């Protein structure tokens, strides 16, 4: 799970 | 009442559920975490400017202002808690003390630093009345931290609107829920004196018609005053003319919370509504709403500009969440999918607090470290991983 995975998830708060 | 009850139980349950998804995702959302639980909730917090690095060790000691509001028997205090931080550099034992605590007058509604002389401390108390602290002093006779210098009388209501002229020394703005904004001239000069000194407004504002609960100084314009109100209005005061009206905006169609002003622009300034929005606004233009910030899901209630990076902006709100946008992306192009999940400047959530957020502050030491305050008495430091906000 590169950069855009992740950015996702810290739009979506990892929740 | 039986849907009340379980719906708490129900709410309870996904927030529980909701911090053990944030815990397992820790590691690819952030470069540090922090957390501190406090004797007592805080309504505010400030990191205060200075930073002790000590030789042959790899982190620093900064300082956070905290309050507490007890609201009922318990003495209430002004705090300063010192942390540890680590320090980064490019490519979790950490400790809090309570330095002071300072006896205050009912719970401390908001605390800010005076940006020319951090020693001064103004708060918002008891009644409506505002204090004025010096944390280098002493009691007169004992090592016991002092009363407060002065006590501001104007205000009829308490309030929660508090803010320093960065660019008059001394000069202060109050608002408060008798819908009244105040102007202090606060002299340092006078804190000689075995009292208490009694100060009283060198000016008064009468333009709101409702609860005013933010004033904001423009950081480079001296006369310029921005406020925010729940009868749904931004006013632009110019403190020279006479109460000569203000500029009044019908920024939302609900009430305004929190209002922020770009530090490093002449002209943006934003602000945050129980709409559950942020709307965005260029001063020369101000009839015209720029943008609306989209993505939390309950009333905004705080604002704060990055003190780092121009298009860099944070909110909060009572849906536990403290969002951090990137003005930057303002145009950018993405799918309904991902517009669920809020607007395309939305660049990070933090779903660490359990609660609803009482206040945050971002660090001036550091870049990209926040810390933040819910109402369940937990301090959290934190800073969002680089791989989100680098390049």
């Amino acid at each position: 799970i590169t950069k855009p995975a992740i950015r996702r998830l810290a739009r979506r708060g990892g929740v | 009442e039986n849907n009340e009850l379980n719906a708490e139980i129900d709410l309870q349950k996904t927030i529980q559920e909701e911090y053990k998804l944030w815990k397992q995702n820790v590691p690819f959302l952030y470069d540090l975490v922090i957390t501190h639980a406090l004797e007592w909730p805080s309504l505010t917090i400030q990191w205060l400017p200075d930073k002790k690095t000590i030789p042959g060790t790899d982190y620093s000691i900064q300082r956070l202002i905290l309050g507490t509001h007890t609201s009922g028997n318990d003495q209430n205090y002004l705090q300063i808690a010192s942390v540890q931080l680590p320090n980064f550099d490019e490519d979790g034992s950490y400790t809090i003390e309570i330095s002071q605590k300072i006896p205050h007058d009912g719970d401390v509604n908001r605390a800010r630093y005076m940006p020319q002389k951090p020693e001064i401390i103004a708060t918002m108390g008891e009644g409506g009345n505002a204090y004025i602290f010096d944390t280098t002093c002493h009691d007169a006779l004992t090592t016991g931290e002092a009363l407060p210098q002065a006590v501001l009388k104007g205000h009829t209501a308490e309030g929660f609107g508090l803010c320093w002229n960065p660019n008059l020394p001394g000069n202060l703005a109050t608002g408060a829920e008798d819908q009244v904004i105040c102007l202090w001239d606060v002299q340092t000069q006078s804190f000689t004196s075995s009292e208490t000194k009694v100060i009283s407004p060198i000016a008064k504002y009468h333009r709101h018609t409702d609860i005013v609960n933010d004033v904001q100084f423009h950081p480079q314009h001296e006369a310029l005053l921005a406020s925010v109100s729940d009868d749904c209005t931004l006013q632009i005061h110019d403190t020279r003319l006479n109460p000569e009206a203000p500029k009044v905006i019908q920024a939302h169609s609900k009430a305004i919370n929190a209002v922020a002003i770009n530090p490093f622009n002449d002209y943006l300034l934003a602000t945050a509504s129980a709409d559950k929005t942020v709307a965005l606004w260029d001063l020369r233009n101000p009839y015209q709403r720029l943008h609306t910030l989209e993505g939390h899901e309950d009333e905004v209630y705080g604002l704060e500009w990055s003190p780092h990076d121009e298009p860099i902006l944070a909110s909060s709100s009572t849906d536990r969440r403290v969002c951090i946008w990137d003005l930057e992306k303002i145009g950018e192009e993405q799918t309904p999918e991902d517009a669920e999940d809020g607007s395309p400047e939305l660049l990070f959530m933090h779903g660490g607090h359990t609660n609803r957020i009482s206040e945050f502050s971002w660090c001036p030491n550091e870049r990209w470290v926040v810390g933040s305050l819910a109402d369940d008495n937990i301090l959290q430091i934190w800073s969002p991983s680089r791989v989100i906000w680098g390049r």
